[PDB]
């Protein structure tokens, strides 16, 4: 479904949660 | 082509004398490259 389910499922069953990395500032640039 | 006459060795088979810097530089952005990728800092396109 949409992205307000789709997500909810992730969480209650799958065990989903978005920690934050800790991302060196060579790694940093990659993603942005 | 006799008088003079020609052969093929194994010093007349002369390497550019820069060889050995090109090479070694090379291989250290293959090393520090491939030490990346696997910190994540590259993906696999960038690698290959």
């Amino acid at each position: 479904e949409t992205e307000e389910e789709a997500r909810k499922r992730n969480w209650v069953e799958r065990g989903w949660a978005p920690w934050e990395e800790i991302l060196s500032p060579e790694a940093d640039f990659a993603r942005k | 082509a006799t008088a003079t006459s020609i052969s093929l060795g194994i010093d007349d088979l002369l390497t550019i004398p820069s060889k050995g810097w090109l090479v070694q530089d090379a291989e250290q952005q293959s090393l520090i490259l491939e030490k990346h990728h696997h910190y994540g800092n590259v993906h696999a396109v960038e690698k290959l």
